[PDB]
């Protein structure tokens, strides 16, 4: 069986503002099969209660999920999207870089 | 301008966790409007945008009634296709199926579709002509004979002339603020040195609807192909789309690049530059 | 609104 690896970005609907709330996403796409496990993380430590869109896909047939949590940056906080997958070894943590 | 309509579907069989997941899902463009979720509370097709929440409980009725039916018609597939590879009844599998309708600005159909796929892999679709088929395999061949059989390409070619291209122009007039809106990007262009002698220029794109763009980045005028990190266009969730290509430029060279953009909803194309 | 007939393959 054909499988295909998240690609994983991870970013603010809104440009980051210190003290002010936003929503921090964690997007993965181009993935095949649709199961995968979507943390996001502050400081290191699992954000509770992340929501998530409906499972849907691309042309290709390979998938694409967003999820999604209502955040507050600071200049100290650091978060990220941590994320499993059959075609990984282990778990892939990408960082949120505010300029990316 | 142009539109489409697209109802998407995906089964996902987990042997020994009971059923397989059933989740469907309806866009206007780019824009979803409807979902069905097999593992939800008490399943029902619910609403996604203000536009569609007008129907009438009779709509979400007929809707629901689909829904299920296909649900169930997806789990006999999955044990069909178990046949037709001669696989065994241990595995995930995955069924998707897709389709929908493609109008013009003046609202007449352009193409319609309707197409499944088997594991990730193409399985059988109805080609443009909305009167034939490609099958992938010959398992697919074996659908394919069944459905000629049974003139099923005449049923869908009825369905997507007929009612795809009529309810697409419901949805278009009933959501005209929103679906008939485009959102130009925001644009500008970041600069981090990666090193003495090496810099990044990286052209955002943000806010805007729908999320068909290109980003393009020129030195001394020629298209940068083939040396041009393009990331896949990404939701923002408040509807609009983002995306950012970016180069790896020579220091001292930063004015040689431009960063062009092509949006529906820009009057003209734009081309920005770093402003120091 | 979606098809209302079934289709199994």
């Amino acid at each position: 069986m054909i499988q295909r690896t998240p690609k994983i970005q991870v970013y603010s609907r809104h440009p980051a503002e210190n003290g002010k709330s936003n929503f921090l996403n964690c997007y993965v796409s181009g993935f095949h099969p649709s199961d995968i496990e979507v943390d996001l993380l502050k400081n290191g430590e699992r954000i509770e209660k992340v929501e998530h869109s409906d499972l849907s896909f691309s042309k290709d047939w390979s998938f694409y999920l967003l999820y999604y949590t209502e955040f507050t940056p600071t200049e100290k906080d650091e978060y990220a999207c941590r994320v499993n997958h059959v075609t990984l070894s282990q778990p892939k943590i990408v960082k949120w870089d505010r300029d990316m | 301008g142009s539109h489409s309509m697209r109802y998407f579907h995906t089964s996902v069989s987990r042997p020994g966790r009971g059923e397989p997941r059933f989740i469907t899902v309806g866009y206007v463009d780019d824009t979803l409007f409807v979902r069905f979720d097999s593992d939800a509370a008490s399943p029902r097709e619910e609403p996604r945008a203000p536009w569609i929440e007008q129907e009438g409980p009779e709509y979400w009725d007929r809707e629901t009634q689909i829904c299920k039916a296909k649900a169930q018609t997806d789990r006999e597939d999955l044990r069909t296709l178990l046949r037709y590879y001669n696989q065994s009844e241990a595995g995930s599998h995955t069924l998707q199926n897709m389709y929908g309708c493609d109008v013009g600005p003046d609202g007449r159909l352009l193409r319609g579709y309707h197409q499944h796929a088997y594991d990730g892999k193409d399985y059988i679709a109805l080609n443009e002509d909305l009167s034939s088929w490609t099958a992938a395999d010959t398992a697919a061949q074996i659908t394919q004979r069944k459905w000629e059989a049974a003139r099923v390409a005449e049923q869908l070619r009825a369905y997507l002339e007929g009612e795809c291209v009529e309810w697409l122009r419901r949805y278009l007039e009933n959501g005209k603020e929103t679906l008939q809106r485009a959102d130009p990007p925001k644009t500008h262009v970041t600069h981090h040195p990666i090193s003495d002698h090496e810099a990044t220029l990286r052209c955002w794109a943000l806010g805007f609807y729908p999320a068909e763009i290109t980003l393009t980045w020129q030195r001394d005028g020629e298209d940068e192909t083939q040396d041009t990190e393009l990331v896949e266009t990404r939701p923002a969730g408040d509807r609009t789309f983002q995306k950012w290509a970016a180069v790896v430029v020579p220091s001292g060279e930063e004015q040689r690049y431009t960063c062009h953009v092509q949006h529906e909803g820009l009057p003209k194309p734009l081309t920005l530059r770093w402003e120091p | 609104r979606r098809r209302w007939r079934r289709l199994t393959l």
